[PDB]
């Protein structure tokens, strides 16, 4: 039978969100010396890997979502 | 799937109103589902639970109420006297609605009119009472006893050297539960 | 049960019988006696308990049975 | 068939093939002869399966295959 | 609001400072938690019900001595019986109308053997060779015994008095008032 | 315990005493005539807009019977299911009963309801061990299942039905119990055995035989003829006299 | 049944499973649970009481109180 | 087969050529299926004993000359064929249908005469 | 505001909307019911059943008019007259066209009576509509091709369909008034059977029914006679 | 000339797909390549059953899977088929009674109302009012035992367990009002054809006001605990819809009649016992789902509360058994006094009473939709033949046209709105 493509998609998401989070770990140790310069450059890191996470709740990627007037309208007009 | 004649006053639905339309703050209603309100009270209530008092009886030290109409295991019963009560009528064997019951009678020595023979099929029986329904002489009841498990069911083929035994101790108590619920039968 | 319950009944039936109670009903209770069974039970009532917990029965053998 | 048996548990699946009084158990050890006598009273034939293939701590295979056909017999 | 007061629902009751304490801390103070009153409920048994006080009652028509016959009362053998019509019954009752209605007079004689000039055509044509022959006039005579329309069928409830549908409609309030998307009837 | 203190004892209470209690005798058929000129009017209609297949018509109560020709199944039932008057758009039952003393052993009966008029009416045609009826879940899905167990249990087929299958009886079950001819306790028994190590099937033997009283109905009969109560506008008018 | 772990126990409740009970003379059922597995309490009543059903437990719990497992292997 | 695997739509034979015609297709679906069935019902019999059993079956009613008692007992066969081919029948029901796995076996009825007499009509 | 009833808005019944026009289909479905009539003879009670019921049903829903109904009217006739080819069934089959994403109506004509049966494109949100709903039949077929392989993937279509936005040659179908929300509710006070849209139900219920009221010619004499002993059952005397 | 003109097939019989019809054109409402549309996708089965609770014992449903969703959902159903209809032929009819109790097994004393109600019919009897009102008192405690079964039961499935637990000591209540009257937690067998079996005890009907006093808050907090939760709501808002035209088509009664906007019910529309005498309202949804179903069943415990207080204010004085003996029992008293009492008692537990000929259908307003059967007499002692029309087998039977395309777990939400008991639904 055919595998679902979500269980595919359950793994990727987490691997890559999870070596992103991994990422950002040593900056939350070693903020104080970071200060204004380390916080914009983990700035835009955050920024750009929140842009592709948009791009999966945008297209509903997980498929976790996704789970009437009649057009024949009639016109009397009479006799012939 | 509405009846003939005219439809109900206001059987058809008002129009759906629009998001915009809806009579609830933003406030409440943001707030409803980031606080989880609903789910809290549900919560709260079991907590209310948790300090009431509870149900349980503990058996079989205490147990549950019976009525004096109570269904349970069958005796055969005596008169005052000593003789059964049995006349072997077999009544109760026509109106049995499994065919539980097997009686064969003859003439006693003395020339009365008694039993041979007087079997019940426990596994058989639903316990409907109406055995005890039929009897012109409360010769047959269904004492309040229900704590009789068997190992073997050879043991559930209640025999008439049985069923006797059992109305010869269940007595006061079948005498009483009788006493209650004759003038209702 | 409870506290309040459970202490004043303390201070009725004493601690050995506290003890006999807990090893059988599992529960400390509190009644007066009604009457002995041929077979040597002790039946208590108490109109101040839970419904259906006002008769309870105090077993003479260990290995009791219904 | 009267089916003389050492272990309860193990006697089990054997009522499952007769009706309601056929299959009687009776507790029976090889050193009791009341016991067997009491199994053999009443049968029309005995069989005798009984034997193992070792020693036990309380068995040699002169106690099972001697002692236990000696006591039956004798009762037969 | 829907609720009555905790005072009158024969639950047992938090007394003194824990009635404080209930009354402060719970969803709703009128709550009843279901444990029964042991000096009210199933109190006495029915066993130490006294047996002499009950009755067990007669009606006077049924139940007396003096002024029941049993056979004005013996409506199991007053049983009605399946009225049973056939085509060739349809067919004579058209064709001479009905003790209720005739469509000839049939007075006396040489109306009797118009009597089984109904039944005889009855048996030899069904209701169609009937109708066929006699044309589209008497079709339209069917339908004259009920007004000139299809007769519809008969309702089952009569709380009207007559035979009708239940007319269903919505009750004067709504249980869960708009609330939830269910409406109540009655 | 804590009485509620404003909820008094509903046992301490003292009745106001009953004394003659006296009860009218009434035959509850006499509730019925008010609708029996109706419905013997509305199956009159019937059975001449289909004279092809309405062989004749029954009332009894509140219920009025439509007997039809097997072959004329699913005009009938299109009729009463599509027709304005007739809007009869539930299956309630459909259901067999055997007669082996009828050369068509077998009567269908369908029970039918039509919520917008509150009125209900009952189909029966016949059927045999041989002779088909046409099936009708072209017209009601929720007959399919009724026509199975009118299979399962009678041996009746249904011309046009998918899936006809047995939906009661065990697998490899042979017979049709609802058949008089079918005994009670059928012809073959199961038990597990411990040779084969399956459950086996066996021919039936009872330890106890079942012990039919049925020779103990009454000597007399004890219902009657009845009464008969059909609409004067449904009798042969009477020839008066002179 | 097949797929339950030893020590294995059935307890047959009420008079159906127990002997067929009202539908004893029927075409479709198995008179008594017993021609299938073996059982070793028997409950009766149609239904058993909530309190005999727990009686009926009390008694096998009392069954294997008396259940000899070591002390069987010892004497064979 | 829409609302099952195997469903046929209950039909009624126009005549006897169309009649012979689902015969012979009934026939040859089950002895196709036959190692189909053996091993799943673990039959202990060779497919050849399950192939000449099956042809008993039809063998029996090899001389019915009315068709509206062919079309019964053609949807009979169409069932069985459904309530086997999907795995709905027990292995218990299958191999009752061999007539040889009883304990008393296939010699059911007495041979003869005398042997039915010394033995109480078998 | 609640002047009209918002089409496909539930009823209140699950399953079952609110009518677009519910006037027009219920005359449309008793006339073509009456057309159908005719192929029963005059003297089976059922045609008479069902056309004086018809009938009756028709004079009430005649009896109300939607506002503005002559004088849309007036100019609908003129309209069909200017420019038939662009509504007929013979010339644009029995659905007005194939290009779904447009307005597609037709001429029918009923028992001596004139309809339009317009199909108006699904209305769908832009945010999830590609190419304006112009169904996708798939990439044309690209490369070296045989000739036979090319008309089965649909060339000649090119000769024959049109832009949506082309529209020189043909007019617009301007739809019928609708009644008011208060005029339907008496239209259900006269007839007498529920809601309109539960009406046209029962209505186009009668005219499925005479296609096999003809097919088995119900009027004929009965087909089977209970043979002797059919419907005898247990009763006494 | 059947089955001598079917020998030769000279006839063949008019099929439905004979009379199918051609949509019309006008007003009509709503290819193999190389690319991947043409593919095929394989299924896989799976067996389903026998869940945890006691409703749903023997339910042995195959469904087809594509990946999650359901393609075709086939119940096997047999598991409990016993022969009632059978057994019942050898019967009287008094010995008969006793198989109603175990149709629906959780709404006992309205299994032998409708087959009191039927034999009644035939006897041609009217009963007491008090049987009447003793009926329909207990007719709507069953409703509210029913209930609490079915309603928890869904809940536990749907995975709320405490308010099953809550409302089970309701229901140990309520089961005591019926060892009370008989001596039966379960199997009454008290509603009989002439009225009931006894008349109830002296102190029972202010036994059931009290428990009415507090009743109303147990429906309150089993309902703080799903009504506006939002995974009840998520778990049950558009599973298992139907349209009302394929209600009707589906022969679904009761809730699931009622849900998808139909008002209609028997007690209603065909009045039975003292129901004409009560007041009472009757809830309709609007989505068809198992959100409105659970909102109706909800809205019927609060209004069977409001029955039972109405029937305790009217309970009549009088016999509460048809005052006859040729049909029902006479007192005890009398057949140890009398001699035309003990013949009439003798009688009756041998052969039973005989029923005049004929056939009925009689239906009810039973707790999981509508419960009638159909009783063919024979003039004698013994019925000619039983049907029951049990409201969850024509249910079962629309479960495929319902569940199609749902996921599993959407599945087993709707296998619990409909109230199912296969021991109603095998018969
Ligand atoms: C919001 C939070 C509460 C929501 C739930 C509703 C609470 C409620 O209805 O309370 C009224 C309710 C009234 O009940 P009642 O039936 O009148 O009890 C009368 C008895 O005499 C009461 O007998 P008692 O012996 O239980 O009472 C004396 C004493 C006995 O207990 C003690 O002295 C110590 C017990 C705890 C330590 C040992 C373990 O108990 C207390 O005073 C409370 C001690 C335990 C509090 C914390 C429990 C865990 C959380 O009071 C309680 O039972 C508890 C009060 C609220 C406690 C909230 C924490
Ligand atoms: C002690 C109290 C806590 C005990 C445990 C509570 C566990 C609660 C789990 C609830 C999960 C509900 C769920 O699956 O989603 C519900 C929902 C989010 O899903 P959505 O599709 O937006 O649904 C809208 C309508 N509910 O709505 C939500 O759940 C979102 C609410 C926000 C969650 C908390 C965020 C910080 C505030
Ligand atoms: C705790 C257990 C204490 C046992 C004490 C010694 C008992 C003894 O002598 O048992 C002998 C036993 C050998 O096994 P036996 O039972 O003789 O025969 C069966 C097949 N070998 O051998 C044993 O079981 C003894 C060793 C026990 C631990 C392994
Ligand atoms: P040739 O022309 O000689 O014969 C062809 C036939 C047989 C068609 C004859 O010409 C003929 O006309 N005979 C009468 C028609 C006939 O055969 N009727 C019955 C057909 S259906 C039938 O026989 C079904 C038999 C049983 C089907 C199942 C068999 C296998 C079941 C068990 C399998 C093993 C356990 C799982
Ligand atoms: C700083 C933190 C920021 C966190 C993220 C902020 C919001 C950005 C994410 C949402 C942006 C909008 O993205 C939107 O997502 C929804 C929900 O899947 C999609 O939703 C739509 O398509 C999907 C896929 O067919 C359907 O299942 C769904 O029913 C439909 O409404 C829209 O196609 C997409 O436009
Ligand atoms: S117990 Fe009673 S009914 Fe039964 S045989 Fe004896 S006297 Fe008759
Ligand atoms: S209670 Fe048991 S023994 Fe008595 S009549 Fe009923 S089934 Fe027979
Ligand atoms: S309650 Fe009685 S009828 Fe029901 S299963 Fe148990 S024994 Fe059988």
């Amino acid at each position: 039978s055919p595998f679902n493509i979500s269980f595919f998609i359950y793994g990727l998401v987490f691997l890559l969100l999870d070596l992103e989070i991994l990422l950002l770990y040593p900056f939350a140790v070693s903020e104080y010396v970071n200060s204004a310069y380390g916080l914009a450059a983990a700035l835009i890191f955050i920024g750009i890997i929140t842009i592709g996470f948009v791009y999966e709740l945008g297209h509903d990627a997980l498929k976790v979502h996704s789970r009437l007037k009649s057009s024949v309208v009639i016109s009397y007009l009479g006799n012939i | 799937a509405t009846p003939a004649g005219p439809p109900p006053k206001n059987f058809r639905l008002p129009p759906p109103k629009n998001w915009d339309e809806e009579s609830e703050s933003t406030i409440d209603k943001v707030g409803k589902y980031f606080l989880m309100t609903e789910m809290l009270r549900g919560m709260y209530v079991l907590l209310e639970q948790f300090f009431r008092p509870p149900y349980t009886i503990y058996y079989p030290f205490e147990k549950g109420p019976i009525s004096p109409r109570f269904r349970g295991e069958h005796a055969l019963r005596r008169y005052p006297s000593g003789e059964e009560r049995c006349i072997a009528c077999k009544l109760c064997e026509a109106v049995c609605p499994a065919q539980a019951i097997t009686i064969e009678a003859e003439e006693r020595a003395d020339g009365s009119r008694r039993t041979t023979r007087y079997d019940i099929d426990m596994t058989k029986c639903i316990y409907c009472g109406f055995c005890q329904e039929s009897c012109p002489v409360d010769a047959i009841v269904e004492s309040p006893n229900a704590e009789y498990a068997t190992e073997t069911r050879e043991e559930l083929l209640y025999n008439k050297e049985k069923l006797l035994a059992n109305g010869d101790k269940w007595e006061p108590e079948l005498a009483a539960a009788i006493r209650a619920d004759a003038p209702y039968r | 049960s409870y506290p309040t319950r459970t202490l004043a009944n303390l201070r009725k039936i004493g601690l050995k019988e506290y003890f006999r109670q807990l090893l059988y009903i599992g529960d400390t209770k509190y009644g007066e006696l009604v009457g002995v069974d041929k077979f040597g039970n002790k039946f208590y009532e108490n109109k101040e308990e839970l419904p259906l917990r006002t008769r309870w029965v105090d077993y003479a053998k260990h290995d009791y049975d219904a | 068939v009267i089916v003389p048996y050492r272990e309860e548990m193990a006697k089990r699946h054997l009522k499952v093939s007769g009706d309601l009084g056929r299959v009687i158990f009776m507790e029976f050890d090889l050193r009791n002869t009341q016991s067997i006598e009491e199994s053999v009273r009443h049968s029309d034939v005995v069989y005798n399966l009984i034997g193992r293939d070792y020693p036990t701590k309380n068995f040699s295979l002169a106690d099972v295959h001697i002692e236990g056909t000696e006591r039956i017999v004798e009762a037969v | 609001s829907n609720a009555v007061s905790i005072t009158k629902k024969y639950t047992v009751q938090s007394t003194g400072i824990w009635e404080r304490i209930r009354r402060a801390l719970v969803i709703d103070p009128n709550r009843s938690n279901g444990v029964p009153l042991n000096p009210y409920n199933r109190n006495p048994s029915p066993g130490d019900n006294p047996p002499l006080e009950y009755t067990d009652p007669v009606t006077i028509p049924a139940g007396d001595i003096a002024d029941n016959p049993y056979w004005k009362r013996d409506f199991r053998r007053n049983y009605p019986r399946p009225s049973v019509i056939a085509q060739a019954q349809q067919v004579a009752l058209l064709s001479v109308g009905s003790a209720a209605q005739p469509r000839v007079e049939l007075i006396g004689e040489e109306g009797t053997k118009a009597l089984v000039a109904a039944e005889e055509e009855g048996k030899e044509k069904g209701v169609a060779k009937y109708l066929e022959e006699k044309g589209a006039e008497e079709a339209k005579r069917v339908l004259a015994l009920t007004g000139g329309l299809p007769p519809t069928p008969s309702g089952q409830t009569m709380v009207t008095g007559q035979w009708d549908v239940h007319k269903y409609g919505l009750a004067e309030e709504q249980s869960y008032g708009g609330s939830y998307p269910c409406r109540s009837f009655v | 315990v804590a009485l509620p203190k404003d909820a008094p004892n509903p046992r301490a209470i003292p009745r106001e005493p009953v004394g003659e209690i006296k009860q009218a005798l009434v035959n509850p058929a006499d509730k019925y005539q008010s609708k029996a000129d109706n419905l013997h009017k509305y199956g009159a209609w019937l059975m001449s807009c289909l004279p092809k297949y309405i062989q004749q018509f029954s009332v009894w109560k509140d219920e009025l019977t439509i007997y039809i020709c097997p072959t004329g199944v699913i005009p009938v039932f299109s009729f009463l299911k599509y027709n304005t008057n007739a809007e009869f758009t539930q299956v309630s039952d459909i259901t067999a009963v055997d007669f082996p003393t009828r050369e068509m052993r077998f009567e269908i009966v369908y029970n039918l309801l039509s919520v917008r008029h509150n009125a209900r009416i009952r189909v029966k045609t016949y059927a045999d061990e041989v002779t088909p009826v046409p099936s009708i879940t072209s017209l009601y899905m929720g007959a399919n299942w009724y026509e199975r167990e009118v299979y399962d249990m009678f041996g009746v087929l249904f011309v046009g039905h998918p899936d006809l299958r047995r939906i009661m009886t065990d697998y490899g079950f042979e017979g049709h119990p609802l058949r008089k001819d079918f005994p009670l306790t059928g012809y073959t028994e199961i038990r597990y055995d411990e040779e084969k190590k399956r459950i086996v099937v066996e021919p039936l033997e009872l330890t106890q035989a079942f012990r039919n009283f049925e020779g103990g109905s009454s000597a007399w009969d004890q219902v009657g003829p009845g009464i008969d109560r059909t609409p004067d506008t449904f009798k042969l008018p009477t020839p008066k006299p002179e | 049944y097949d797929q339950m772990p030893d020590p294995r126990w059935v307890i047959s409740m009420g008079s159906c499973a127990n002997g067929g009970g009202y539908y004893h003379y029927s075409y479709s059922v198995v008179r008594g649970c017993d021609r299938i597995v073996p059982v070793d309490v028997y409950v009766p009543g149609c239904p058993p009481t909530s309190e005999a059903l727990m009686y009926g437990i009390f008694q096998l719990q009392r069954k294997m109180r008396n259940t000899k497992i070591t002390r069987m292997w010892y004497r064979k | 087969v829409q609302p099952t695997k195997f469903a046929v739509t209950v039909r009624q034979s126009r005549n006897w050529a169309d009649a012979k015609q689902r015969v012979i297709a009934a026939y040859r679906a089950w002895i196709r299926a036959a190692p189909e069935i053996q091993t799943m019902y673990s039959i202990p019999f060779p497919v050849s004993h399950i192939r000449t059993r099956i042809r008993q079956e039809f063998e029996r009613h090899r001389y019915v000359n009315k068709l509206n008692v062919v079309d019964v007992l053609l949807q009979q066969s169409n069932a069985d064929f459904q309530e086997t081919m999907n795995f709905w029948r027990q292995q218990s029901h299958v191999m009752a249908f061999f007539k040889e796995e009883h304990f008393r076996g296939e010699k059911r009825l007495p041979s003869n005469f005398i042997t039915g007499f010394l033995e109480g009509r078998n | 505001k609640g002047k009209f009833l918002v089409p496909g808005a539930p009823t209140g019944l699950t399953g079952l909307g609110t009518h677009p026009s519910p006037r027009s289909a219920l005359l449309y479905l008793y006339h073509s019911t009456l057309e159908k009539l005719k192929q029963i003879p005059e003297h089976s009670v059922y045609r008479q059943s069902v056309e004086a019921v018809t009938r009756h049903r028709l004079a009430l829903v005649e009896s109300v008019v939607p506002e503005g109904y002559d004088a849309w009217v007036e100019r609908a006739k003129k309209l069909l007259e200017e420019h038939a080819d662009q509504f007929d069934p013979t010339k644009v089959g029995p659905e007005g066209g194939e290009e779904v994403q447009g307005a597609r109506a037709v001429k029918v004509e009923r028992d001596g009576r004139v309809f339009v049966v317009s199909r108006l494109p699904k209305e769908e949100d832009e945010r999830v509509l590609e190419w304006d709903g112009e169904v996708d039949e798939g990439p044309e077929l690209e490369g070296s091709r045989t000739l036979e392989e090319k008309i089965e993937g649909g060339l000649e279509k090119i000769f024959t369909r049109r832009d949506v936005k082309d529209t020189v040659g043909r007019v617009e179908w301007e739809p019928e008034p609708q009644l008011t929300a208060e005029q339907v509710a008496e239209l259900e006070n006269k007839i007498g059977a529920g809601l309109i849209e539960e009406v046209i139900q029962v209505a186009e219920g009668e005219l499925k029914l005479v296609d096999t009221m003809v097919k088995a010619r119900v009027w004929e004499p009965l087909e089977e006679q209970p043979r002797p002993g059919q419907w005898e059952y247990f009763e006494r005397k | 000339a059947e089955p001598q003109d079917g020998f030769q097939g000279t006839r063949l019989i008019p099929t439905g797909a004979d009379f199918q019809s051609p949509p019309d054109p006008f007003i009509d409402e709503g290819v193999d390549e190389d690319s991947v549309e043409g593919r095929k996708v394989r299924h896989y089965t799976v067996n389903f059953g026998p869940q945890h609770p006691a409703a749903h014992g023997v339910l042995r449903l195959i469904l087809e899977l594509n990946g999650e969703e359901i393609v075709r959902a086939d119940p096997h159903v047999g598991l409990l088929h016993r022969g009632t209809e059978k057994l019942c032929e050898y019967k009287t009819y008094m010995q008969a009674l006793p198989y109603f109790d175990r149709l629906d097994y959780v709404s006992m004393m309205t299994n032998e109302q409708v087959f009191s109600l039927a034999v009644e019919k035939l006897l041609n009897i009217e009963i007491p009012p008090r049987a009447k009102f003793i009926r329909t008192m207990f007719g709507e405690i069953t409703r509210i035992l029913n209930h609490l079964m079915s309603v928890l039961s869904h809940a536990m499935d749907v995975g709320a367990l405490t308010p099953f637990l809550w409302g089970f000591e309701e229901r140990e209540k309520l089961m005591e009002f019926y060892e009370r009257v008989s001596g039966a937690r379960l199997h009454a067998a008290y509603v009989r054809p002439g009225g009931v079996h006894q008349d109830i005890p002296v102190g029972l009907l202010d036994d059931i006001y009290q428990w009415a006093t507090q009743f109303g808050d147990r429906i309150d907090e089993t309902e703080e605990m799903l009504t506006d939760n939002r995974i009840w709501i998520n778990r049950l808002k558009g599973v298992g819809v139907v349209s009302a035209a394929d209600a009707l088509n589906l022969s679904f009664t009761g809730v699931m009649l009622r849900g998808s906007g139909v008002p209609w019910d028997v007690r209603k529309s065909s009045p039975y016992d003292a129901y004409d005498q009560v007041e009472f309202d009757v809830p309709v949804g609007i989505n068809g789902d198992c959100y409105d179903r659970y909102l109706c069943r909800m809205e019927e415990f609060r209004q069977s509360l409001r029955i039972i207080h109405q029937c305790l204010n009217k309970m009549p004085a009088g016999p509460v058994r048809y005052e006859d003996y040729k049909i029902t029992p006479p007192p005890r008293a009398a057949m140890k006094e009398n001699m035309e009492a003990l013949i009439h008692h003798f009688l009756l537990f041998t052969k039973g009473y005989a029923v005049p000929p004929g056939d009925t259908y009689t239906a009810i307003e039973a707790p999981k939709g509508e419960m009638g059967v159909y009783v063919v007499s024979d003039g004698s002692e013994r019925p000619y033949r039983v049907h029951i029309r049990a409201p969850g087998f024509a249910h079962l039977s629309g479960f495929d046209h319902i569940t199609r395309g749902h996921l599993l777990a959407d599945a087993v939400a709707v296998i619990g709105t409909m109230d199912l008991v296969f021991g109603e639904v095998d018969r």
